[PDB]
């Protein structure tokens, strides 16, 4: 228990002294062990950067400068439209469109329970579920009914 | 006459007399006027006294025996102003914990806490909205600093919505620290346009890239609403309460809590004039919004134009926390979903506090505000605003009513982005709307296309997005 | 049992769970709202239970002895629904107002009121219908007498559509007020084609036109849905903002409010099969169709073929705001449009009423009322019509559901039309369809084409039509 | 306020107590018809022989109950004329070459609205035999392709 009350008692310290800025104590076993990092937080870079070059109120001076000094950064922005699509098909329960899709008399109303059925199982299908239902849907319509499809 | 020198010391630096500072304090709490009563009592050698008492918060509080009626209204308002301070009703600063544990998120929570506390000196009347935090730290090799400070737990009244976006919608904690981390990377690349060596931007391929080594880490005091802070003791039940747990949920205006989607009047978008009339206008929950900045990124699409996607690296919650549940209403529920490039799901870390205790707790049963706070970096100054209608009040020649616009409002971040582009030399097309501006970004609003679509098939939950009359101003 | 069958008949034929209604009730007739009690009974080995009693009237409603919550509550409040029931009684409100200012359109709302009253106690099924209320009034010569009164704020869901017409497409009050002034109309013309002297209608050069001094005035308690509720704003700021508040906006089932499309957007036809796919129908909102009614006159297509065009004379909803903004959604957008002749743009007089404006009980809870109730004085009777598919439902004489086509359907129309054409010894072409026979008015379907092109021209917006499948039955 | 005034408001008053639907006002007097001002747009004062007394309530069914030869021609004739398009009426053909884009369309951005109408189509003019099989093929290609759609 040696410099690790020595090395706490510099963040005791400095959460009322200087809020809000914590300075972590490297190079030293007794003095890493005290604060822990997560080992997936724990990256070290070299970079010359340094976290005191921040300054308070740093946009007020920044906009309170002379234009000529700031440089451009070789972009451009374009005017792009809008999506207005609302959720356009009704949902349905699971459980509903079991009931429609087993139906019997299904001539008598002109099959628009079952379309409405069908295009509401594709619209829970994935990209791939769904382009392979339809793929199979054209195969089977086309076998099994030559006289409309082969044309 | 038993009043702490404090109060004294605070009145004094206020430049007020206690009177008006006690008033100050009562209008920020409550949403009424205080009341006051006075008594006439006789003395054994013949003179007078007054004694004043005054109702705060609903609990009586009667001030000391005075010579003159000012006089006892005087100690009464410094009795009440003793009761609401928190500097000696509860504690100034613990400043007192157990190390050597991996309680890292700790010494973040004290930290915020005392830079709190600190701007508490600076305006003695943003005391008493420490009932729920959040604020955003920036991480450099083994250096921290707090760049963002907000509070806030409500949202915006159905009534007082309007079409020219100075209304702010959401005035909860964490997305309040997100609105001032966009002004912050705003400022840094104002700094990168003309210091690029003192910016943390480098010139990278396919606009701008952050410098390695340097994240970003938020703190929330409590659990975000939504799938996690259940404290419900009736336990989940069967497998469809199960399926619950993962579904999409929304707040709701002038209410509490969130409920959950599926109900018979969730269908169809919301409308301006219906919301106008009383319709009950849906907003998305803090983990859901979570979950999207966690997806999309926080940057938001007006800022993608000049910066790569920024995630946050570390998420922590005090009280309430549940590190199976947080990941999960966070994380787990989105895993599977590949966005294009450059999106990709980042695997945020959960992390817990060390202390918790439910009897001291201020979580939900403490008094109730009607305003919030916000504080910036890039700004160094707080900034509080009415949440009812989002917008800021002020006083002027000792009277009237002035409504201000918000800083985080969308008109000014509008403005900061027009003045952004104006001082970069960057060509803009004119005139253009908010709406339009967003959509300009084709590669995040193709990612958020396919986010929304992704929720959609999974069954978790339709987004309920907000009507286009909400960003249909012109900006000039 | 202890409850009355008829208490029973009662509760099912209102439609509201007996606890609600008997809530309601006490506060019609009380100035306080019910509160239960739970008072438990103690067996020898021990027994919860449940009671609820409430004082109404000073007659004692406590129910029977229950073991749980859910039967003691029910018995309680069909004890209370039995106690309404007797002493017969209901909510009345004796009328004040101020005079010797423009009071005139007041006068209209409060007789509006005054004759629902005098059908409420008729057929007291109708009652709780307050929330939208319409009525058409004719004036002659300083003598007014009201004509039309009609309910309903929602239209006809997308999968309960046919294509027989017998189903009704919109529910709102000011277009059901139409419908039975047209249904007026045809009386009328039916007592001139009987005796031209009892009629209001004379012979002109080409058609049937309406006596000197016959005016027609519309009153509705509510502004209309669309553009005249988008927003209050005294100013617009920008000319942009002044066209877009000015555009056209459709309804969406059931939505209370309206959405609003831009240019070039939603520009395929709507497909009758498509619909049935999921598709949701869009209707044009209340205030695009009284511009349309006021440009191209309110008898419709089929009535042009006897009888002049024929438009209202004022407007009177009681609201306090009123005046431009209703007017710049009525008149304005269409002042500059030149029709051919016959046809015009009416200067329709725009009233605001005195006080009392009727937002509080058109606003708060009403909403979850589904059926609506239309009157009109040629048929003299009230008829109550389901918003979700348009149709009158019945009991038969063993119980079981039964539906008919309401009295204003397109089909009874058509079969009231050609009874006109047979009465007259009016020969006409067979067979005919609906939509040939409303096509056969070259002038009114000229007029027509050449409003919708120069909306368009306009960049006002684009008009959604129905399916011609809506039309498409045959006349027999 | 005053005695005229005040008895036209009484009039008034009782006139909307006793008979609602019925609007009485008076001209005759400049005081009378001060109390309630009607808009100089709308007053339109005229000599006229009709009166409100003239509408009954039910006149409609009571119109009906008379027989033919009282009723006279009004010399109108109706033509139809104006039929929009050939096309042919209610949906039941869509054109082979349209609808076999609409099964083959790749882009499904429609919701599938488009092929759901298009297999509707294709079902109608199967026989009723052959439809039938074709739906408990299709049926059981749909449990088949997503079990997880409907097995919950
Ligand atoms: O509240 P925020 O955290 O700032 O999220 C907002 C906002 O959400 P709210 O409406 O709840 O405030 C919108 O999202 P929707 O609610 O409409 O879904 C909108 O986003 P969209 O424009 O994509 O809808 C918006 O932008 P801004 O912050 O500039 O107001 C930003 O979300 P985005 O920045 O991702 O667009
Ligand atoms: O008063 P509404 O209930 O809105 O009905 C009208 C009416 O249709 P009806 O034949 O049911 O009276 C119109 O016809 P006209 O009176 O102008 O001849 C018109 O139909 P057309 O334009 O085909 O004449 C229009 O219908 P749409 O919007 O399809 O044009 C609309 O009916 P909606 O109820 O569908 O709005
Ligand atoms: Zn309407």
């Amino acid at each position: 228990d040696e410099t690790a009350r020595k090395a706490a008692t510099q963040l005791l310290d400095q959460i009322q002294d200087t809020p809000g800025r914590i300075s972590l104590n490297f190079e030293t076993p007794e003095a890493a062990s005290v604060c822990p990092i997560p080992t997936s937080l724990n990256q070290i870079v070299n970079t010359k950067w340094t976290v005191n070059q921040l300054q308070e109120g740093q946009l007020t001076m920044l906009l309170a400068q002379d234009a000529n000094k700031f440089k451009s950064l070789g972009v451009k922005n374009i005017k792009k439209g809008s999506v207005e699509t609302q959720i356009l098909p009704r949902q349905m329960d699971v459980k509903e469109i079991v009931e429609k899709l087993k139906k019997q008399d299904n001539d008598s109303d002109q099959f628009v329970g079952y379309a409405a059925a069908v295009a509401n199982v594709l619209r829970r299908c994935d990209a791939e579920t769904a382009q392979k239902i339809t793929q199979a849907i054209t195969a089977t319509i086309e076998k099994e009914a030559p006289s409309i499809v082969n044309c | 006459d038993n009043i702490p020198d404090f109060v004294k010391e605070t009145v004094e630096r206020s430049g007020k007399n206690p009177m008006s500072l006690f008033s100050e304090l009562y209008v920020h709490m409550t949403g009424n006027t205080p009341v006051f009563d006075f008594y006439n009592r006789n003395q054994p050698n013949g003179s007078m006294k007054f004694i004043c008492v005054v109702i705060l918060n609903g609990e009586r509080i009667e001030g000391n025996v005075k010579s003159k009626k000012k006089e006892a209204k005087v100690s009464c308002s410094l009795k009440g102003l003793e009761v609401v301070l928190k500097h000696v009703s509860e504690y100034v600063v613990p400043a007192v914990k157990f190390e050597e544990k991996t309680t890292f998120f700790e010494m973040l929570r004290e930290h915020t806490y005392a830079k709190f506390y600190e701007l508490c000196k600076n305006n003695a009347l943003i005391y008493g909205f420490e009932k729920v935090i959040a604020s955003v730290f920036l991480k450099i090799n083994g250096n921290l600093q707090i760049i963002a400070l907000s509070t806030g737990n409500k949202g915006l009244r159905g009534d007082k919505i309007v079409n020219d976006g100075t209304a702010l919608i959401d005035c909860h904690a964490e997305i309040l620290a997100r609105r001032g981390l966009l002004r912050f990377l705003y400022s840094e690349v104002l700094k990168f346009s003309t210091e690029p060596p003192n910016s943390i931007f480098t010139k990278g391929k396919n606009a701008l890239v952050l410098k390695p080594g340097i994240s970003f880490h938020l703190f929330i005091n409590t659990a975000p609403c939504g799938v996690a802070r259940i404290d419900k003791k009736l336990k989940p039940g069967t497998s469809d309460d199960l399926q619950n747990s993962s579904r999409l949920r929304f707040k709701i205006d002038k209410g509490m809590g969130t409920v959950l989607g599926g109900a018979s009047e969730f269908e169809a978008p919301q409308t301006f004039d219906g919301i106008m009339m009383g319709e009950r206008m849906r907003t998305m929950s803090c983990s859901d919004k979570l979950l999207r900045a966690n997806v999309l990124g926080v940057q938001g699409a007006i800022l993608s134009h000049f910066i790569d996607p920024i995630y946050y690296s570390s998420i922590a919650v005090a009280e309430l926390n549940n590190a199976d549940r947080l990941r999960k209403a966070v994380y787990s529920r989105a895993a599977t979903f590949k966005p294009p490039a450059p999106f990709h799901v980042q695997d945020v870390e959960i992390g817990e506090c060390q202390v918790e205790d439910t009897e001291q707790s201020t979580s939900a049963a403490a008094r109730s505000t009607i305003s919030s706070m916000n504080w910036n970096l890039a700004d160094g100054n707080t900034e509080v605003v009415r949440t009812s209608d989002g917008m800021v009040h002020d006083k002027d020649m000792s009277g009237a009513d002035i409504t201000t616009p918000s800083r985080l409002c969308k008109k000014n971040m509008a403005e900061l982005m027009i003045t952004i582009c104006t001082l970069t030399k960057t060509s803009v097309d004119y005139p253009i709307s908010y709406e339009e501006l967003k959509a300009g970004s084709q590669e995040y609003a193709a990612a958020k296309k396919s986010f929304i679509t992704w929720l959609r098939q999974k069954d978790l939950g339709i987004w309920q997005r907000k009507p286009r009359e909400f960003q249909m101003f012109t900006i000039n």
